[PDB]
């Protein structure tokens, strides 16, 4: 397990999936739904593959939702955080066609921070790899307080998506429970 | 064990007859009871009245009643229009057959097609005197007729010469859609399921867009859809007898809403039923013409579409037809 | 299998779910370091999968300062209440020593529900075995829904402990909507 400088962490879920998933005995008790599900992830893997995105190393799903992070691979400067949003915008596309063939309209609600993470292997049994620190969770409650169809992005990280072509709304204050409150912005399109 | 029995998914449209198959289904090949369905009967009536007469002002131009005495009958019928838990007196049928005696009332039914109004209108009102009835025993043909809109996946069981089908009833509205996918592994054929007859009529969930339409569009969506490639989809061109009544009829013409029609000439391959009009021949070939072009243009032999001219209503024209079904899922699924 | 892929989840009745929380998380976050943080739980959670194996519990997940468990798999045990409660039991006392090795208070926020489960796996990438169902978001609730160091137990959870424990009325609904809007009562072990 080894620190890092500057990590762009993400996170996509599916609120409108929760709401979604049943249990009756006509769904095999919500097997179906989880086959829906799985269709969906498996489609944002898909992803991972394309030379474009292959600084893109995702980390875990948890729920419905899709964790992924840029410049693990590491030791301009910060073109990967661009690209964690060039990111978010494909999940967009692959969670627009689902909706297209499920009859349905899920929408994806993501929140992307950056900074310092500490990285490696956690548990003594199955050893599984997570990132930790500060920056992971800011970034989870840029989601969780998120917006539906928007990224909401930290200051600094709206900053520099400004120094790359991307204008920014605020969208006001947040009580990120052991930071306090902070400004926030979403990512225009 | 597991591949003796046939998992079937009924889809189409909102209203389109899907309810009323399996309904066939139980009625073909199934086992107080039926004093229940009678409310529901009530309320097919009493929803059926008061949404003509609604409707009669708000058209372009409105309609005026033959006999204004009826005004206060009217005015009755809408000011019990809401009323939750409905008592039914003897009067509601006194007044909903003296309006649905109306000229005017029954001209305002004739425009049905410019405001959203259940199929069982002309049909239940035909017959007020026997439902009212306090004695009452709805025919089979009765509640083949009611209406109550379908709401949620709904498994049902029968078997034909020892052979075993799953029957699977969905919304058909857009709001229930989205429980479609819950069926979509493992089924064994699709039947879906379209209001040949709704070819003049916009549908209930934005009152704008045309049922028919509607219908080719979901089509397309099943036809293409990326988890329906292998599986094969019998086509109900449900509704032929109020689709024969409206050609005849002469009154909204189908070119003036698939102008393409226009263009249209009988196939040769025709085998119209004895003495049916050339006119009513020609209208229910140029929709299943329009639904074969979709399902013509893709699919590289690895699925197949099966059309059939149907009358859900129709138990005798049913039989027949999922007959015809049988053979083909026998044929290929083997 | 072919138009859908091939989905790895299979139905699994009578298991127990443990979820469990570290109460003041945030507090020993602000003290120390960035990284001796990050050491303070990987030692914790390690000390935890010892536990999980020896109370039979398969380890699903650490999600940040989340660790749950469930008894039941990967095949049936009648034990799989019991086992997640002497889950819940060890992990309780297993914080209280690195809790005063920090000077900081923190304690354990456990919570088992019991029934049926899907388990498998979702995706094509990284894969890490994980429960989804009803039971697994009333379990989760449970520990949203506890009291510090102590063992918050659903209806089902105690119709499969035969009643060896002793609990006392939880008042979960009280604590989280979830319990509060589909009635469930709760108990807390003594
Ligand atoms: N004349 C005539 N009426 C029909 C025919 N098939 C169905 N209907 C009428 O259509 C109305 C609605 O049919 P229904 O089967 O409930 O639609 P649906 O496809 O199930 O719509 P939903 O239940 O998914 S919302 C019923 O009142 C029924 O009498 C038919 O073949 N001929
Ligand atoms: C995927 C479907 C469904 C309904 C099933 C389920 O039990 C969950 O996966 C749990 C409870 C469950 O898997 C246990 C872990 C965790 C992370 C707590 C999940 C989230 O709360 C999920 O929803 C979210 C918010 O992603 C949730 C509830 O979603
Ligand atoms: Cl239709
Ligand atoms: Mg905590």
């Amino acid at each position: 397990h080894q620190s890092y400088d500057c990590v762009c962490v993400m996170f996509a879920s599916i609120p409108d999936f929760k709401e979604f998933y049943t249990e009756s005995d006509v769904n095999k008790e919500g097997l179906e739904c989880l086959r829906l599900l799985n269709e969906i992830i498996a489609d944002f893997d898909d992803l991972l593959s394309k030379p474009k995105f292959s600084g893109v190393e995702k980390i875990k799903t948890i729920g419905s939702t899709y964790m992924a992070a840029t410049g693990l691979s590491a030791i301009r400067q910060y073109m990967h955080i661009g690209t964690m949003v060039e990111f978010a915008y494909a999940l967009v596309g692959k969670l627009d066609a689902i909706n297209k063939h499920s009859f349905n309209d899920f929408k994806l609600r993501v929140g992307i921070n950056h900074g310092p993470v500490i990285a490696g292997v956690i548990g003594a049994q199955k050893p599984q790899y997570d990132i930790w620190g500060n920056t992971v969770n800011v970034a989870s409650r840029m989601d969780s307080t998120g917006v539906l169809d928007k990224i909401q992005v930290t200051e600094e990280t709206s900053l520099i998506l400004q120094t790359l072509g991307y204008t920014c709304t605020c969208r006001g204050i947040i009580n990120v429970k052991g930071k306090g409150d902070l400004k926030t912005y979403f990512v225009n399109t | 064990v597991y591949r003796a029995t046939h998992r079937l998914l009924l889809l189409g449209a909102g209203e389109s007859g899907k309810s009323t198959i399996v309904k066939q289904m139980r009625i073909l090949h199934v086992n107080g009871e039926k004093a229940t369905k009678v409310q529901d009967i009530k309320n097919n009536l009493k929803e059926a009245i008061e949404t003509i007469v609604a409707a009669m002002s708000n058209l372009v131009p409105p309609v005026e009643l033959a006999n204004p005495e009826n005004q206060f009958r009217v005015d009755y019928i809408l000011s019990v229009m809401n009323v939750p838990d409905f008592d039914f007196p003897p009067e509601f049928y006194e007044h909903a057959k003296a309006l649905w005696e109306d000229e005017g009332v029954r001209a305002c039914y004739e425009r049905s097609n410019e405001y959203q109004l259940i199929d069982c209108a002309q049909y239940f009102l035909d017959k007020i005197d026997v439902i009212k009835q306090d004695d009452y025993v709805p025919s089979d043909q009765d509640l083949l007729r009611c209406r109550v809109l379908t709401s949620g996946i709904f498994e049902t069981k029968f078997q034909v010469d020892k052979v075993n089908f799953h029957m699977f009833d969905v919304g058909g509205q857009r709001d229930e859609r989205r429980k479609w996918i819950q069926c979509f592994n493992d089924v064994t054929a699709i039947i879906f399921v379209v209001a040949s007859s709704s070819y003049n009529m916009v549908i209930r969930e934005d009152n704008q867009t045309n049922r028919l339409q509607e219908a080719l569009n979901l089509f397309k969506s099943i036809w293409n859809n990326r988890w329906l490639r292998t599986i094969s989809v019998i086509l109900f061109l449900n509704k032929q007898d109020l689709l024969a009544e409206k050609v005849l009829a002469g009154k909204s013409k189908i070119e003036d809403y698939f102008p393409e029609f226009a263009r249209y000439t009988t196939p040769e391959d025709a085998t119209p039923e004895p003495g049916e009009d050339p006119r009513v021949t020609r209208a229910k070939y140029f929709i299943r013409d329009e639904f074969l072009r979709i399902s013509t243009a893709s699919g590289d032999g690895r699925h197949y579409c099966y059309p059939h001219f149907t009358c859900a209503v129709d138990t005798e024209n049913i039989r027949r037809v999922f007959n015809d079904c049988r053979d083909i899922i026998q044929r290929m699924h083997l | 299998d072919m138009m859908f892929h091939k989905i790895y989840i299979q139905k699994h009745d009578n298991v127990s779910i443990l979820f469990a929380d570290i109460e003041g998380f945030t507090s020993l976050a602000s003290q120390c370091t960035a990284q001796e943080l990050v050491m303070t739980l990987n030692e914790l959670f390690a000390r935890f999968d010892k536990l999980a194996a020896e109370n039979h519990c398969l380890r699903i997940k650490i999600l940040g300062d989340c660790y749950y468990c469930v008894s039941g798999l990967p095949e049936a045990r009648a034990d799989h209440a019991h086992c997640c409660v002497e889950m819940g039991m060890d992990m309780i006392e297993a914080i209280s020593l690195v809790r005063e090795m920090t000077g900081v208070n923190v304690n354990m926020r456990v919570g088992i529900h019991s029934g049926r489960v899907h388990c498998g796996v979702l995706g094509l990438r990284k894969w890490q075995f994980d429960v989804w169902s009803n039971d697994v978001t009333l379990a989760n609730h449970m520990e949203a829904g506890g009291k510090a160091g102590r063992i918050h137990i659903t209806k089902a959870t105690l119709s499969y402990l035969n009643g060896d424990y002793e609990v006392e009325p939880g008042c979960g609904g009280e604590r989280n909507a979830y319990l509060k809007e589909h009635s469930i009562e709760t108990f807390l072990i003594l």
